[PDB]
């Protein structure tokens, strides 16, 4: 049994995490009470990866809900699948992080981090073979950004030989809460570079554009954006949650997707983009999958090169045709794949499709074009930091200007590292 | 990294405690300086008035000197 411990921190991390558990509980036939009511035994072959079996054939998610405010977690407990989580796994504070990285990471989250690790330890001790942890959070706030990275750093100290995986939501001025989001994002990115094995870069700018340009939504809400995240998270965990001839685990993904330890930020993609009765052919799935308009990272793949690519097709389809279309993409646009990593595109097919779709495809790409995302964050960071604007919110929590300068340098170094492998 | 985390939260406490200390000392200085100043002005006013009484007790002293002559 290769179990995964799920952690969700902050408002964004819990709302996105709650939707993720709502989606995959439906896929595994788990009702909000926690009882299995499915048909196929394939829904329970690897149910232990994300669920713990309780007395009376009850399935409880191996999830830990963390926040410095009680508001969002009260919504989750009152949500559709709120009754499925362990009451013990609700670890929350009262003051909040105030959209401040320092409060999450240094002052307010420090008071709460130890109690979270006790729940992490309680879940890890009851695992036959713990393969790692996955964290859902945003980088532009204070709790998921500040405390989440603090949790990652402390979890690595206690579990150094386990895989750290994150679903990290990048801030964007298009969908913005505070002007200090570039500060929080730049501080978090430096943490993610050193302490995570795989990070799915979910850009709120990309999610907004997909809802606006593609799905034709004039005023997208966070629910609309989180619908795209749920589809992506379900897709990128399909190989973990469903049986296949690949025996997929987190470590194997990291070994094959990450050729250099710091370049572990993946571009997720999904097809078809949904917000609907016509079936999608395999050539259509492959074309949309590599299309920039289906990318969740707001980067143009044609502006860089793919180091490694992992693709997941879901539904009853011709595996012969899937290999035809995947090879067609590589042989056509071979200039967008590195020629010094042979066979850097992996394809897996799962017979069980997501809810409401006959055919779907999920894209996981380690493209050097992701530097555009870090360039965008860096430019927004520098424009404020050159004038030391809003810095008092952080120096009042004990931080120093030097820490921001180091984070800025690490951010620009990461762009330099992604740039050298583009030639 | 753990050492840096302790130093940041200790620096935050030190600067908040220093802010409370600086305000308490500044206010104590101002209230003490104000009390000394206002008392010094009232003392000066009473000094002039008590000097006037000395001049009044002296003007009467001159009339008693000349009425008996
Ligand atoms: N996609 C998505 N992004 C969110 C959501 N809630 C907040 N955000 C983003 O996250 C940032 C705010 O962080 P937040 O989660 O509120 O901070 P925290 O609660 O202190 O950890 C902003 O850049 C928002 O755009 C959500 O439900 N979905
Ligand atoms: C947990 O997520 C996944 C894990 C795996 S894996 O365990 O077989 O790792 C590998 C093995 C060989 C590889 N070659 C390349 C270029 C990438 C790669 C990854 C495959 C996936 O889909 C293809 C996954 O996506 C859901
Ligand atoms: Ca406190
Ligand atoms: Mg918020």
């Amino acid at each position: 049994m290769r179990e995964i411990v799920h952690i969700q921190a902050g408002q964004c991390g819990n709302q996105i995490g709650a939707k993720f558990w709502e989606v995959i509980s439906d896929e595994h036939g788990i009702d909000p009470t926690g009882s299995y009511h499915g048909d196929s035994d394939l829904q329970l072959e690897r149910i232990n990866v994300y669920y713990n079996e309780a007395t009376g054939n009850k399935y409880v998610p191996r999830a830990i809900l963390v926040d410095l405010e009680p508001g969002t977690m009260d919504s989750v407990r009152s949500g559709p699948f709120g009754q499925i989580f362990r009451p013990d796994n609700f670890v929350f504070g009262q003051s909040g992080a105030g959209n401040n990285w320092a409060k999450g990471h240094y002052t307010e989250g420090a008071e709460l981090v130890d109690s979270v690790l006790d729940v992490v330890r309680k879940e890890s001790e009851s695992c036959d073979c713990l393969q790692g942890f996955q964290l859902t959070h945003s980088l532009g706030g204070g709790t998921g950004s500040g405390m989440g990275t603090l949790l990652i750093s402390k979890i690595r100290e206690e579990y150094p030989d386990r895989i750290m995986n994150t679903f990290s939501v990048m801030p964007s001025p298009k969908v913005s809460d505070t002007v200090v989001e570039p500060y929080n994002a730049t501080l978090s990115v430096h943490q993610l570079v050193e302490n995570t094995d795989e990070t799915y870069c979910i850009d709120n700018e990309a999610l907004y554009d997909i809802c606006f340009r593609t799905l034709k939504l004039t005023t997208p809400t966070y629910g609309d954006l989180n619908h795209l995240v749920s589809a992506t998270m379900s897709g990128v965990t399909t190989c973990l949650r469903f049986p296949g001839q690949l025996n997929a685990d987190l470590r194997k993904l990291a070994v094959n997707m990450v050729p250099f330890p710091r370049l572990h930020f993946f571009m997720p993609g999904f097809a078809p983009l949904t917000s609907q009765y016509r079936a999608l052919t395999v050539p259509e799935l492959t074309q949309q999958m590599f299309d920039s308009k289906n990318m969740m990272a707001a980067c143009d793949p044609r502006h860089g090169r793919y180091l490694t690519v992992a693709a997941i097709f879901r539904g009853r389809m011709s595996m012969k045709e899937v290999d035809e279309q995947m090879l067609n993409v590589q042989n056509k646009n071979s200039s967008y794949f590195v020629e010094w990593i042979p066979n850097n595109v992996k394809t897996a097919v799962c017979d069980i499709p997501p809810r409401g779709l006959k055919m779907s495809a999920t894209f996981i790409g380690n493209s050097t074009a992701i530097q555009e995302l870090f360039k965008r964050i860096s430019e927004q960071f520098t424009a404020m930091f050159r004038r030391k604007a809003f810095l008092h919110w952080y120096t009042g929590e004990g931080m120093d200007e030097m820490e921001f300068t180091e984070a800025e340098s690490n951010m620009n170094d990461l762009v330099s590292e992604y740039q050298q492998y583009q030639d | 990294k753990r050492e840096h985390e302790r130093e940041v939260i200790q620096k935050a406490i030190e600067e908040n405690n220093n802010f409370i200390k600086m305000a308490k000392e500044k206010l104590a200085q101002k209230m003490e300086s104000n009390k000394e100043n206002r008392e010094a002005h009232l003392a000066a006013m009473l000094e002039r008035l008590q000097e006037k009484d000395k001049h009044a007790e002296e003007v009467r002293k001159n009339k008693e000197l000349k009425e008996e002559a």
